[PDB]
């Protein structure tokens, strides 16, 4: 085989190509991932001076099940949160916020939501997705220790109620979140815990995320028999914000 | 040159012998180790005692170290017009199993 | 053209000259160091060879 | 210590589901018989198909045993018969490519006519299933993205055994069909043409595999570790953007300066694991045939390192030294 | 320069030391006790790499070369050119990505998730360790750790493999390809569904969770779900990387002859005739 | 019922450590006896999981639940 | 007037006026040391 | 000339301060570094044969 | 000249105090260590030498 | 008046007289410190 | 120099002094180590040759 | 005032006061120390 010029052969010719294609596969990927969360701002909400290399791409839309709409990206952000309790603490960018009030009833910080939809999500049929398994038909346990009628610890030893029911995803067939009464001490009515955070035993269901206190302030689904997606998302988060604000020691350095 | 290489070093007849009258690590020739095989196909494949508990051909030590065959597989340049009776992967095959033995 | 002025309604200010500031020093470096290969035009021994 | 989710509290089980159906009617191929595995519940999902019998299939099922059947047998005669060798060789056996003076001929039955039918038997029953793999995207309504990562690996299959014998004008230049054979085909290509490790292009795909198992292992441990917040549910997640995917983001942006969103990542893996066969196919369609020395050639073009040391043991201690004496 | 939605995550608290010494961000970075760590290891192990090169007579990336020293030092140390520089950039890499991977943790219990990305990169630190540091270590000298050079590592690769003759006999070298690529394949897979779900033919309607459940149920008459698959993914890799470790470290100082051999236990059981 | 499925595993294990050692008194090498050792281990630990841990607990309840599949069959 | 930092004509000249003052003083330093070094070893 | 002072009207100075640093220190001790490389304008060299 | 305290009104003490103080001790630990890989001046192996 | 931080003019000019101080001590102990190396091993 | 008791203005001690005490920790044992890597200061080796 | 910690004029000089004191037998401490290692085993 012969060169062209030099050293030059084929193979440098493939090898100079594949350069060239790689640069444009580049850009084109990571342009493809902003559509979410642009333009940049700072920390007062304005927008700021600097923007990247990158500019914004064209848009897209999605045509979504159920007679739900569409959604166009990139566009103006819809799950934005109005009105948040948190106060800076310098006068120019790059600091951490203080939260003003209740971090766990405020939903900032590790309990941060998000505005999803006020609607369930619905399986092919258009049935909601997560039922409680007293609707659900030809539903049983099969492997593993039944949870219902067990006692529920708390993070700090504390007995709060019993499990009274699951709710399930029929589709998946996969158990979502169990259900839990409060005894009249610590509360009124029932509430949802993720499966997620939980560890069932012999005996028991211990939640450490949160203590016994701060059961009677988790959220509470305005149906009995379905949630929707904000709900679960300040429920879950609720749950999550725990691990950090529920006592002073784990927000604390632990050295 | 070889066997006084580094120092002085012979050989005797215990060297190969030792003590038997058959000196240990002799070889014969099994060439043909599998059925139903005619060419290359009829050397490597099979674990034998000749082959170094691979698959390589088992054709080495008789067209190398009895028969005088090529070893070198290697091109001397970058880019070299190939030929028909060039070596192959084959030569290739059966030179690593001989420096296996080695 | 006396009405090259407009190319500042098409493109961003910000992003050309970030783009042109990396440009020009990347020309240079790649310049100066490809004297720096030759032989009649590298200044290093150019001076041990004069000295 | 918290619940990690790796293996499931408690399982529970339902009606079986048949799947979804439209007007294509796939119902009237899908077989009727499920089943449920409690010990792979620990970890995915309990319920044994159903499976779907189309025409490409069923070919491709039947001309695979024909390869397999083939090859099997003519293992067996190797060795006289003897089930208890066939069983003790097993790992050792092969069905030998044709030899390098027949060319692009058809050879003897003894030299390698069976490899060249169950090559062809093998070729049919790849491209059945590729064919299958498209058609069944093409009726539920979906994307062809399986289809075309399976024709990235398909293109790799093809050039390491019916591209390149033809363009090196013999059929002597494929893989046996063993366990050690191949490997030992592996090293003997790489050692005949210089070294493999100068390729640039087995750089380049050894840097894709590579990135693709670095991303996998990335995107499986952000996945579990925001699956206290929905973060398995993917496809709601990218209709409707909820707070795990958010604290996803944040974290890659806190930690290396830039992150993704919940569809585009799937971009990049997909990619990432495309792309390595591709340029493996590249790199091995040109040796031989263009290029026969890949150590020469990085000399030629000045990336081979150089070392001052000496060579020899003699040169850093003594024979006696080593032993001990 | 903030997204859209990430004031709301940026409050103080969740470090395992420093406090509010450390806490702050870069650009988009964020600072602590473990991120000033790494700046300074990073920067000093490049530093020294550039003065090595420097005082080697090449600039050239290809070209460049930093080895460890002589087998005859054993486990003391070197003169700084003589080998004792890599031994000085072994350390500093040591420390940083220990560092990196407690930054990661500091960052996950800020977030409020779960320590899942630490661990996994726990893994590589392992492989990385008995690479340079285990394996030398009980072979008895430094100067079986590969060279610090872009060309010149792979070297050390061919005459380590090479060195027991035929190296794709180690069984454990089987079990990680096998891992390995069986990693790639439930990656491509796995994002060509996901990819094929969300973006269906022009003026069709997205699909869901079912749909690519009766797919692959259609495709091979098994479907692991939308969280088995994930599950699956982190322990091929973790396999793969585990593996990968075990033959690297039963080459040398557990077994020394060739590894062909090593099957003859199979080839001469008592059973056979 | 997990428990006895480990258990049943682990009874296993053990097995197949006793069955390798004695293998290597009888003469075989490590290897050799580690390999037998080794299917004992699945296929002995497989039987008693599927048969012993099969006998799920019923005194009365296994009888009816018996006979109520022998009145669903001879008519379908 | 246009503006992307949000800045005035009187704050940029009054930056300006500062960031000169302090290049101005930097190659002053430069210079010295070229000078200096060139005494030292030539190199043209 | 008279209107360079406008170039802070475009970009903002708390990142080209930082960028310009980084740039500073990185161009003088590359520079630093080249010089050592050679045999003419390596002073620890030069010193060790002055001696 | 006289006005080089308004830099203060651009950067906050906090972050360049910790920059500075990471970029000293970088510099220092480098330095020596680059004087310690040479021959003419590093002050170990001259003890050992004249003694 | 242009101010990112917050900070008043006096509060500035104070911090930087502070920040003078400490670098010049510096300076100075580095400058002996070079004086007494030149000493002992000089390099030019 | 008679007022750098601002410093504690702007850090907090508390954070300050466990910082400290590891620095000063690492560096000491990084020295003994450095000290004990050489033929000329190595404590433990003058011990058996001189006996 | 200025102040980024809550701490006040009086007790940050207080707590520098005994800052500098521990720093300054820190220092005395070393200084015996060197000597005595300089005098049993010199180097420069
Ligand atoms: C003659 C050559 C021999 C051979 C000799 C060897 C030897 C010898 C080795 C293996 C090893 C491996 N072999 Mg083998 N191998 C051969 C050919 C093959 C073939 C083939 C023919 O197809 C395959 C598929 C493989 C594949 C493999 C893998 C199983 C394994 C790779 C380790 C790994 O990925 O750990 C990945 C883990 C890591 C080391 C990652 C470390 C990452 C660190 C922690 C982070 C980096 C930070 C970085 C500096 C940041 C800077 C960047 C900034 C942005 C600036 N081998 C041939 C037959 N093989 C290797 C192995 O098992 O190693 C343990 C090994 O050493
Ligand atoms: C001594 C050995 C040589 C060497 C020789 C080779 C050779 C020769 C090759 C590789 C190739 C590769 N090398 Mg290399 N390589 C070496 C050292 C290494 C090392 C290392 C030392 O760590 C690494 C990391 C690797 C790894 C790699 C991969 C990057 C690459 C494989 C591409 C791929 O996707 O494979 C995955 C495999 C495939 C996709 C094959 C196609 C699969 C098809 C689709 C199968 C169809 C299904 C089937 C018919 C049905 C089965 C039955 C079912 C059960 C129904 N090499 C050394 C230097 N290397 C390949 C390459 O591309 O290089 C350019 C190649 O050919
Ligand atoms: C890596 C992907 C490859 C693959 C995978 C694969 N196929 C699978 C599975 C998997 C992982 C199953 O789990 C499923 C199965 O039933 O396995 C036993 C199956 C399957 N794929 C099949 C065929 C098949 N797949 C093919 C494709 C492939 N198989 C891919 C290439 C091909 C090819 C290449 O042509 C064929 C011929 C069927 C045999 C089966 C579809 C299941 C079905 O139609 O009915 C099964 C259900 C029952 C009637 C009862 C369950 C079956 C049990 C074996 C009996 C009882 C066991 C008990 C209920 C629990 C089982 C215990 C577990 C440990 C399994
Ligand atoms: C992006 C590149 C990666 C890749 C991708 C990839 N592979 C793929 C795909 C994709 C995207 C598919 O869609 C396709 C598939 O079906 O996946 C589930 C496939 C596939 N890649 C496969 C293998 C494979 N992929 C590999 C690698 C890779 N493929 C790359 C890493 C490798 C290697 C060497 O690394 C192998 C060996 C198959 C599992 C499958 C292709 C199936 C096929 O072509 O089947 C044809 C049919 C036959 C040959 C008939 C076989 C008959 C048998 C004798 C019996 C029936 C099968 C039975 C299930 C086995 C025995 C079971 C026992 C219980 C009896
Ligand atoms: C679904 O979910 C998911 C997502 O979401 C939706 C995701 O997104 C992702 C993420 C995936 C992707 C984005 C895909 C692409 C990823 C890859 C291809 C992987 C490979 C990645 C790379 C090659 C890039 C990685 C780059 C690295 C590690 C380098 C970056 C680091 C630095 C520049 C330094 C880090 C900074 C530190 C430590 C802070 C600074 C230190 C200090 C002490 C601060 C003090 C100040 C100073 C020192 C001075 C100022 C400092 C400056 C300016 C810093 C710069 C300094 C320099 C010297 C240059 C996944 C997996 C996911 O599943
Ligand atoms: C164990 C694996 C070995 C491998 C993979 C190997 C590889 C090779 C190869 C490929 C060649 C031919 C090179 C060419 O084509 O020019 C060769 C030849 C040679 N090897 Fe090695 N070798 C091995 C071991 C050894 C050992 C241990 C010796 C010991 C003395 C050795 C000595 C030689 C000699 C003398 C030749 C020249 C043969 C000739 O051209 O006549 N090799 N080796
Ligand atoms: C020898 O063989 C090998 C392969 C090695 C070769 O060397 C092969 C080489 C070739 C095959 C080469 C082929 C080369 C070409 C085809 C070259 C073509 C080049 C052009 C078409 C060049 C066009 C250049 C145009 C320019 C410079 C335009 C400038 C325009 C402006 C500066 C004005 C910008 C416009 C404005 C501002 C619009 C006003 C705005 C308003 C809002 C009104
Ligand atoms: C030989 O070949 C090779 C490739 C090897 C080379 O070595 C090639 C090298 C090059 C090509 C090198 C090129 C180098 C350059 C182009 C360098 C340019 C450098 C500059 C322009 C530097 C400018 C620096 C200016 C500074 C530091 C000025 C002032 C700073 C300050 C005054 C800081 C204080 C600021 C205040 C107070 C502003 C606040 C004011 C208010 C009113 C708020
Ligand atoms: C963290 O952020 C902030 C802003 C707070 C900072 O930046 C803070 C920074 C610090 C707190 C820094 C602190 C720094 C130190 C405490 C530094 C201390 C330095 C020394 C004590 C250095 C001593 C150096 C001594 C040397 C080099 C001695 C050499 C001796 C010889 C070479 C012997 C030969 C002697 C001869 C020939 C005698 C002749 C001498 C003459 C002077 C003529
Ligand atoms: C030779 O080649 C190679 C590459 C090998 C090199 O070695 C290259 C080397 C270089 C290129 C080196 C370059 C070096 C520099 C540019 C160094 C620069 C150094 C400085 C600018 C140092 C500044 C130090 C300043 C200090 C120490 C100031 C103050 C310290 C304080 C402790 C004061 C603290 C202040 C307080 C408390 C104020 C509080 C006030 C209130 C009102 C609250
Ligand atoms: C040779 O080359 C290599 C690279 C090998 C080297 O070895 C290089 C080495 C270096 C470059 C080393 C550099 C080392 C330094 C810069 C070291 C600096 C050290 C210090 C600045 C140390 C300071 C120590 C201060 C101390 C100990 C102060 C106080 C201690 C106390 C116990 C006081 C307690 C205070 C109280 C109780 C206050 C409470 C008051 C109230 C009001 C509540
Ligand atoms: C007899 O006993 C029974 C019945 C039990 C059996 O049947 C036993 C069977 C066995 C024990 C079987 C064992 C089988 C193996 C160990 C098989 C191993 C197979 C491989 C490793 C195969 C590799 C194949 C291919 C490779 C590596 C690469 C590329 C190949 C191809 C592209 C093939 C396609 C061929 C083409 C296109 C050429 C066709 C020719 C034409 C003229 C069209
Ligand atoms: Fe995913």
């Amino acid at each position: 085989e012969e060169t062209f010029f030099g050293n030059f052969d084929l193979a440098s010719l493939s090898l100079w190509l594949f350069y060239g294609f790689f640069a444009l596969l580049i850009y084109y990927l990571q342009t493809e991932n902003m559509r979410e969360g642009y333009p940049l701002e700072d920390e007062d909400g304005n927008t700021a001076a600097n923007q990247g290399p990158f500019p914004l791409p064209k848009e897209k839309t999605f045509k979504l099940q159920h007679g739900r709409g569409e959604l166009t990206l990139p566009g103006e952000d819809v799950q934005r949160r109005d009105n948040l309790a948190l106060r800076k603490t310098a006068h120019g960018n790059g600091f951490p916020m203080e939260p003003t009030g209740d971090p766990m009833l405020d939903g900032v910080g590790p309990a941060s939501w998000s505005k999803r939809r006020d609607v369930p999500e619905l399986d092919a049929h258009g049935h909601p997705k997560i039922v409680p398994m007293s609707a659900a038909e030809g539903f049983g346990v099969s492997a593993g220790t039944d949870p219902r009628g067990l006692p529920v610890m708390a993070g700090d030893g504390e007995i709060v109620g019993l499990v009274s029911d699951m709710w399930i995803d029929e589709a998946e067939q996969l158990v979502r979140y169990l259900e839990l009464e409060l005894d009249p001490e610590w509360g009124d009515g029932k509430r949802l815990v993720q499966r997620q955070m939980v560890r069932i035993k012999s005996d028991r269901v211990k939640v450490r995320s949160i203590y016994g206190k701060h059961f009677k302030n988790v959220p509470k689904t305005k149906s009995p028999n379905q949630v929707t997606l904000l709900e679960e998302d300040k429920i879950m988060a609720y749950y999550a914000g725990g691990t950090l604000y529920a006592d002073e020691s784990r927000l604390e350095p632990q050295l | 040159g070889h066997v006084y290489a580094n120092a002085e070093v012979g050989v005797t007849c215990f060297t190969c012998h030792r003590g038997q009258a058959v000196p240990s690590e002799v070889w014969y020739r099994i060439d043909p180790v599998t059925e139903n095989t005619s060419g290359w196909a009829s050397v490597q494949n099979r674990a034998t005692s000749l082959s170094q508990f691979t698959s390589l051909p088992s054709d080495a030590l008789y067209q190398y170290l009895l028969n005088y065959e090529q070893i070198a597989v290697h091109d001397l340049e970058s880019r070299v017009e190939t030929l028909p009776g060039d070596p192959t992967w084959q030569n290739t095959e059966r030179t690593y199993s001989l420096m296996n033995y080695f | 053209m006396s009405k090259f002025y407009k190319i500042w309604l098409i493109f961003d200010p910000r992003r050309v000259f970030v783009a042109q500031g990396v440009f020009l020093f990347l020309l240079a470096a790649m310049i100066h160091l490809v004297l720096l290969s030759t032989e009649h035009f590298n200044w290093f021994e150019l001076a041990a060879a004069n000295a | 210590p918290e619940y990690q989710n790796i293996f499931t509290q408690v399982q529970v089980q339902g009606p079986a589901e048949l799947g979804v159906d439209n007007e294509n009617n796939l119902t009237e191929e899908r077989t009727t018989g499920t089943g449920f595995s409690q010990l792979i519940g620990w970890i995915g999902n309990a319920q044994l198909g159903p499976i779907y019998l189309g025409w490409f299939g069923i070919i491709s099922l039947v001309t695979g045993t024909l390869w397999f059947n083939i090859v099997g047998f003519n293992m067996l005669s190797q060795v006289g018969y003897s089930i208890p060798e066939f069983i003790r060789q097993l790992f050792w056996l092969a069905l030998e490519p044709p030899s390098p003076e027949y060319g692009l001929r058809m050879p003897p039955l003894d030299d390698g006519g069976w490899f060249i039918i169950a090559s062809f038997f093998l070729l049919v029953s790849v491209i059945s299933w590729w064919l299958r793999t498209y058609q069944l995207a093409e009726m539920h309504k979906m994307g062809k993205h399986v289809a075309w990562a399976f024709a990235a690996a398909i293109w790799l299959f093809l050039v390491l055994g019916l591209f390149r014998p033809i363009l090196m004008g013999s059929w002597s230049e494929a893989v046996p069909y063993g366990i050690f054979p191949h490997l030992d085909w592996t090293t003997a290509f790489s050692i005949r043409y210089g070294n493999l490790y100068y390729n640039p292009f087995h750089a380049l795909s050894i840097v894709f595999l590579y990135g693709s198992v670095l991303l996998f292992a990335m995107h499986g441990a952000t996945i579990l570790a925001v699956t206290r917040f929905g973060g398995d549910r993917e496809l709601e997640q990218i209709y409707d953007r909820g707070t795990a995917s958010e604290r996803a983001g944040l974290f890659w942006r806190w930690t290396m300066g830039f992150n993704a969103t919940m569809e585009g990542i799937h971009r990049w893996a997909w990619w990432f694991a495309v792309l390595t066969p591709i340029t493996g196919g590249i790199g091995i369609l040109l040796t031989g045939t263009v290029v026969d020395n890949w150590f020469l050639w990085a000399v030629e073009h000045n990336f081979a390192p150089d070392y001052t040391q000496d060579y020899g043991y003699e040169a850093y201690t003594t024979y006696d030294g080593f032993l001990g004496r | 320069a903030l997204l859209s939605f990430e004031r709301k995550y940026r409050v103080r608290g969740g470090t395992l030391i420093g406090g509010d010494l450390f806490d702050f961000w870069v650009g988009p970075f964020y600072v602590g006790f473990f991120g000033v760590t790494t700046a300074f290891f990073a920067l000093l192990g490049t530093i020294l790499i550039f003065w090595g090169a420097s005082q080697q007579g090449t600039f050239n990336p290809w070209l460049i070369n930093i080895a460890p020293p002589d087998l005859s030092y054993g486990l003391g140390m070197a003169p700084l050119m003589e080998g004792g520089l890599w031994q000085i950039i072994t350390i500093c890499a040591i420390g940083a990505f220990v560092s990196w991977a407690l930054r990661e943790v500091e960052i996950c219990r800020k977030l409020g998730m779960g320590y899942h990305v630490p661990f996994a990169f726990s893994v590589a630190i392992f492989a990385y360790v008995t690479l340079v540091v285990f394996r030398p270590l009980l072979m008895g000298a430094w100067g079986h750790g590969f060279p610090y050079g872009i060309w010149s590592h792979l070297d050390w690769v061919s005459n380590t493999g090479y060195a027991y003759l035929h190296f794709h006999y180690n069984p454990a070298h089987m079990l990680a390809v096998t891992f390995f690529f069986t990693t790639t394949l439930a990656l491509a897979l796995h994002g060509a569904l996901v990819l094929s779900a969300a973006n269906p033919p022009k003026g069709e309607e997205v699909k869901g969770p079912d749909n690519e459940d009766t797919f692959f149920r259609d495709f091979i008459g098994y479907s692991i779900g939308t969280l088995g698959i994930h599950r699956v993914g982190l322990l091929l890799a973790l396999n793969a990387g585990f593996w990968s470790a075990v033959c690297i470290i039963i080459s040398g100082p557990v077994w020394t002859k060739g590894w062909p051999e090593w099957w003859n236990w199979w080839l001469e059981m008592p059973i056979w005739p | 019922d997990m428990t006895c499925t480990i258990t049943c595993w682990g009874i296993g294990v053990l097995l197949g450590i006793m069955t390798t050692v004695g293998l290597m008194v009888v003469g075989w090498s490590f290897l050799q006896g580690a390999f037998m050792g080794v299917l004992a281990w699945l296929i002995v630990g497989g039987v008693l999981a599927v048969a012993v841990c099969g006998k799920d607990n019923a005194e009365q309840i296994r009888a009816e639940m018996a006979a109520a599949r022998e009145r669903v069959r001879g008519a379908t | 007037d246009l503006s992307f930092t949000g800045l005035t004509d009187e704050q940029a000249q009054e930056l300006h006026s500062v960031y000169m003052s302090g290049l101005w003083l930097f190659s002053a330093v430069a210079v010295v040391a070229h000078l200096a070094t060139f005494i030292w070893r030539p190199w043209f």
